[PDB]
């Protein structure tokens, strides 16, 4: 089975690959996880830094003037107890939280809160990254990535394709013999200050309606539903779709987004879209959903 | 001579 994994940067592609390794390949040993410690620290550090810099641009004051010195020390110091102390105090400040709650106005790693709220565990001298920690890490994937695994008597060749440029010849060998395509969308991108969600729709449009995928299973992964459910409570879908007239419940908003993407299909009577709502970092959910995707390939 | 996969498919 030749599987193509597509979607805008940060939609979750590499995380799903990690899930395949965890679910059908032997997972991440404790020593493999140890290798991600640097990335976890790096992600944590760049996250808190991004929030502080944003405070300057957005003109947000600290809740406690004392933090000013910690902010200053943060930049100088960048996981020593010294740096951890500076991060814990900054993360705790109401002013910093105020800026964090306005992340939709700048660039901030999805996992920012995940790591910052777990600093104590992360900062420990003998800290050993857990699988969830690894899944949460953000590292830009440049170039096509491939992973192999057997499941239900099928040999899967999964290709994680990013947004790099290449010769038409390489793309041809890439898109040929494709049994199925999984397009990933970051649901939580809907309110990010054209629209990021619309960029994504444009991408899906070209995949869904292309004649050469007429016999290829088109699968839509509406990802980051967990971040989406949290954001929808305070940030209205209208920010993304100004004509939307429904309620701001997770269920309605999600159904709507799904409908917007499926509507792009110009051959509803001929081609079927297989939509799933996922939490790429939740291996139990990815397993369930992938099992379902595998069945559709069998059938 | 190099392009993204999107522009590659968007070709007429
Ligand atoms: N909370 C949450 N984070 C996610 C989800 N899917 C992916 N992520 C995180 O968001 C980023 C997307 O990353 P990856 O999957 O690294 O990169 P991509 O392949 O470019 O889209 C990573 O930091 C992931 O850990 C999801 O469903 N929920």
């Amino acid at each position: 089975v030749k599987l193509l994994l597509l979607g805008a940067g940060e939609s979750g592609k590499s995380t799903i690959v990690k899930q395949m390794k965890i679910i059908h390949e032997a997972g991440y040993s404790e020593e493999e996880c140890k290798q991600y410690k640097a990335v976890v620290y790096s992600n944590t550090i760049q996250s808190i830094i991004a929030i502080i810099r944003a405070m300057g641009r957005l003109k947000i004051d600290f809740g406690d003037s004392a933090r000013a010195d910690d902010a200053r020390q943060l930049f100088v110091l960048a996981m020593t107890a010294e740096l951890a102390g500076v991060i814990k105090r900054l993360w705790k400040d109401s002013g910093v939280q105020a800026c964090f709650n306005r992340s939709r106005e700048y660039q901030l790693n999805d996992s920012a809160a995940y790591y910052l709220n777990d600093l104590d565990r992360i900062a420990q001298p003998n800290y050993i990254p857990t699988q969830q920690d690894v899944l949460r890490t953000r590292v830009k994937t440049t170039g096509i990535v491939e992973t192999h695994f057997t499941f239900k008597d099928l040999h899967f060749k999964m290709f994680d394709v990013g947004g790099q440029r290449s010769e038409r010849k390489k793309w041809i060998h890439c898109f040929e013999g494709v049994t199925a395509i999984i397009f990933c969308v970051a649901l939580s991108d809907y309110d990010l200050v054209m629209n990021r969600m619309h960029e994504s729709m444009k991408l899906f449009d070209s995949i869904c309606n292309n004649k050469w995928f007429t016999d290829t299973s088109i699968i839509l992964f509406l990802n980051k539903k967990d971040l989406f459910e949290e954001k929808i409570k305070k940030s209205p879908l209208t920010i993304c779709y100004p004509e939307y007239a429904g309620s701001n419940t997770y269920e309605e908003a999600a159904a709507y987004i799904q409908c917007q993407f499926e509507d792009l299909n110009k051959r509803k009577d001929t081609k079927e879209i297989y939509t799933h709502f996922t939490c790429a970092t939740d291996t139990k959910n990815v397993q369930f959903v992938f099992d379902a995707v595998t069945d559709v390939i069998i059938k | 001579s190099r392009v993204t996969w999107y522009d590659f498919l968007m070709e007429d």
